[PDB]
């Protein structure tokens, strides 16, 4: 229905960031919100039709344009760290009056504006084998994967057992703990996978912890030493 | 007494001169307060007591809504002309508003019109739309398919609309409750004799004129001209009585507590 | 303009009413949205007249004069643990968004076996599994404690409360009596 | 589709006085469709200072407009108000009467 591009972005202070939105629902109204911890959803710019563009509650430092009916891009001419937020694009049918409007939100866009891109670190995945005390006691393995030392938190952990993305016994931490609370803090995230010991006894069961990291795009500058670009890091595991 | 707030909308399929494609004008007690049309693309106050009490934010948000509502309203005219297989010039009109009567009993109305004739009428008590032709029936079933809207309509027509009106009447109470007394004179137009009793320049458009025969007899063979507007915000009226050379006529005029009796030669 | 709680707790399989109290100038509607962690808000219910909207697996009440509405969520499961947003429409048609209430659902465990295991690394993390009233706390020195998590092994009726604590060396141990200290 | 014949009413804003300046009105009402042409006349010629009010709405789905030109009445000069509307195949002219 409603999609957003780019899904994640890591910009520098004083850069050009264009967050575009596209809709399939034939709606004349499209919006741009930002969700921050203390405040609720706050409007930035909206549009009631192709070409028309109006201001919202926070138009400071933000520009928007609706080239076609289906597209309403949010332009950040001069990027600044105070614009780091998760942005949401919405839609609404203008035929249902102006009061009964049901906003159809697109998925988030995690934007992070940094002073120096040298702080962008990719994660390090470590997969831990179960305990024999668990198998003798619970008869369920409860494996654990740790992804430590990544910044920003634009990551997504996923388990891939024998080529299939399992979602049964997976409870990944929803919020990644900061390594130490000092501004850019190189968060780490944990996740647990709890399979039956029989699934662990067979040495043919292949276990893996995949962490997708959304970092610097290829159209960046990393002339110093590493290139922490968008990559997938995983650590494998086998049964015993 | 009674007070009302109405918002009309017009859509024509031929934006000719002196008639824009989309017009929307609000009225309070038959007095223009607001205006919008596709030529200006901006909501503006039609009364000075509207521009002084409504902050510049109220003239910036409702413009955006009207700009969106303009696209919707012109779209609905196209959709109807398809159902009727109509081409050329056609009118799509809308009336919405409430009126606050004396004794507190409020009402709420919302109805559409196509080519001057009623098209569909909303019932805030039954939460349903009334259709006049089969095309209006297809509209009814589509509009009655989003209960979020019908319930929204009832709230505005009953709660929200009155709050605006009470707010609006307090604004320009000096103008809406003004009192200007008439200039009443009597003339003589003989047959090819008819006496005329004319009043001029009264703002409260409720004035009584009764032409009295002898000392006490209401002349029943009289003619009446309505309270025509003048242009300066005042009104005017006249009344005639075909006389006969009898061996005494007097015009009785009362307006806002000023009663005046006039001769008649 | 719109005020809302920030937290709510209720047992799995029971209900939870989430409140909303607006102070807008006018009122044209009240809409509830569900936003769940990384996902985006999903419309739930819209209410503009006074009364209760029996939508089935949930309900919505509105009091116009009091300026108050609550969402009654029933037959709760784990997937329903999210944040709930109420937005009200201004007299000039502006959505005033609330701060959102984070509803957390307690996983009812039929066999609480509080046991802390030590996972070998193939680095020794510590797992605190099978502990609802057992509240965990991020604790101690600079060197890491996580919070409770619910995994629903769909093969069986298993739903275990797990937690993982690790430290950068420091010669810590899984048997280190933590501040939670459920014992 | 549906056309309602307009109602032309020519009068003066103030009591007429032959020699004293005044203003002559033309109050056209109860007409639909809203497209209309109004011309005021003086002894046959077209008065070029006709000022028209903004078109107003009515509860009965008709429209009304007030057209007015400043003038100076005499005992000989005649005035009228010509209106052209789709409800009529020819323009209708109404002359002013003072009495
Ligand atoms: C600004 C004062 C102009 N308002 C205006 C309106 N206002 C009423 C409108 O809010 C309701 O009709 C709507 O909520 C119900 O759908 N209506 C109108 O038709 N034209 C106007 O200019």
């Amino acid at each position: 229905a409603v999609t957003q591009s780019p899904r994640n972005k890591v910009a520098v202070t004083g850069g050009k960031v264009t967050l575009s939105c596209n809709q399939t629902n034939n709606h004349n109204n499209m919006y741009w919100y930002r969700q921050d911890t203390g405040h609720g959803l706050r409007l930035i710019h909206y549009s009631y039709g192709a070409g028309s563009t109006e201001k919202g509650d926070i138009p400071d430092g933000y520009k928007a344009s609706r080239p076609s009916q289906e597209n309403f891009s949010l332009i950040l001419e001069l990027a600044t760290p105070s614009q780091t937020s998760v942005y949401f694009c919405a839609s609404g049918d203008a035929k249902l009056g102006v009061g009964a409007e049901t906003l159809y939100f697109g998925s988030g866009t995690r934007l992070t504006v940094l002073e120096d891109l040298n702080k962008v670190f990719p994660p390090e995945v470590a997969v831990f084998e179960p305990s024999e005390a668990e198998i003798s006691h619970t008869q369920k393995a409860t494996l654990v994967c740790l992804a430590t030392g990544f910044f920003p938190d634009h990551v997504e952990l996923s388990w891939w057992v024998n080529g299939k993305e399992v979602h049964s016994g997976v409870c990944t931490d929803p919020q990644p703990l900061k390594e130490q609370p000092a501004l850019n803090d190189s968060y780490a995230l944990s996740s647990r996978l709890r399979v039956s010991a029989t699934f662990w006894q067979n040495p043919r069961n292949h276990f893996r912890c995949q962490v997708q990291f959304y970092g610097l795009s290829e159209n960046d500058e990393w002339t110093q030493d590493a290139k922490p670009v968008t990559q997938i890091v995983s650590a494998e595991a086998w049964g015993r | 007494r009674t007070h009302s707030l109405r918002y009309f909308r017009l859509a024509v399929s031929d934006p000719g001169p002196v008639v824009p494609e989309f017009i929307s004008v609000g009225y309070v007690d038959s007095h223009p307060i607001t205006t919008y049309d596709s030529v200006t693309r901006q909501k503006e106050p039609k009364a000075p007591w509207m521009a002084e009490n409504l902050a510049p934010d109220h003239w910036e948000r409702y413009t955006q809504l009207l700009r969106g509502w303009q696209q919707t309203f012109k779209a609905e005219l196209r959709h109807l002309q398809r159902h009727y297989n109509h081409s050329g010039l056609h009118t799509y009109q809308r009336m919405i508003g409430c009126e606050l009567l004396e004794d507190g009993s409020t009402t709420g109305f919302l109805q559409y019109a196509y080519d001057g004739q009623d098209f569909i009428i909303f019932n805030k008590d039954t939460l349903s739309w009334l259709a006049m032709d089969y095309v209006a029936h297809i509209t009814k079933q589509a509009w009655e398919a989003n209960l979020h809207e019908l319930q929204y309509q009832k709230n505005w027509l009953e709660e929200e609309c009155i709050a605006w009106l009470k707010r609006f009447l307090e604004y320009g109470r000096d103008t809406l409750e003004r009192t200007e007394h008439p200039v009443v004179r009597t003339t003589r137009k003989e047959t090819f004799t008819t006496f005329f009793c004319r009043a001029h320049g009264f703002y409260p458009p409720e004035i009584s004129m009764t032409w009295m025969k002898n000392g006490e007899e209401i002349a029943q063979e009289v003619d009446y001209g309505g309270v025509l507007p003048s242009g300066d915000g005042t009104y005017q009226t006249w009344l005639s009585v075909n006389l006969d050379p009898q061996s005494v006529y007097s015009c009785h005029v009362e307006h806002s507590g000023r009663q005046m009796v006039l001769e008649a030669p | 303009g719109v005020e809302q709680p920030a937290k709510l707790m209720s047992v799995e399989g029971t209900f939870a009413r989430v409140n909303c109290t607006y102070s807008t100038s006018g009122f044209n509607g009240l809409s509830w949205y569900q936003q769940r962690e990384g996902q985006a808000p999903v419309f739930l219910s819209y209410v503009v007249l006074d009364g209760l909207k029996d939508s089935g697996h949930f309900s919505t009440f509105l009091s116009r004069s009091n300026g108050y509405s609550y969402l009654l969520l029933t037959e709760l499961q784990i997937k329903d643990s999210a944040s709930y947003l109420c937005a009200v429409r201004d007299s000039n048609y502006q959505l005033i968004w609330g701060s959102g209430t984070k509803l957390i659902i307690k996983p009812n465990i039929q066999n609480p076996d509080p046991a802390v295991y030590q996972l070998r690394d193939s680095k020794s993390v510590c797992l605190f599994t099978d502990f609802s009233q057992t509240n965990v706390s991020q604790s101690k020195d600079s060197d890491y404690i996580t919070d409770k998590c619910v995994l629903d092994m769909r093969s069986m009726d298993f739903k275990s409360n797990s937690a993982v604590a690790w430290s950068n060396k420091s010669d810590f141990a899984c048997a280190n009596a933590f501040n939670n200290s459920i014992i | 589709a549906i056309q309602k014949t307009p109602q032309i009413q020519v009068y003066s804003r103030h009591p007429p006085e032959n020699g004293k300046p005044n203003i002559l009105n033309c109050y056209v009402t109860q007409f639909h469709p809203p497209h209309i042409e109004i011309q005021m006349l003086k002894n046959g010629k077209k008065i070029p200072k006709v000022e028209m009010s903004d078109m107003s709405f009515s509860k009965d789905w008709s429209f009304y407009i007030l057209a007015h030109t400043e003038f100076t009445p005499t005992e000989t000069d005649t005035y009228a108000c010509r209106v052209k509307h789709a409800s009529m195949a020819e323009p209708k002219t109404v002359y002013w009467d003072r009495d």
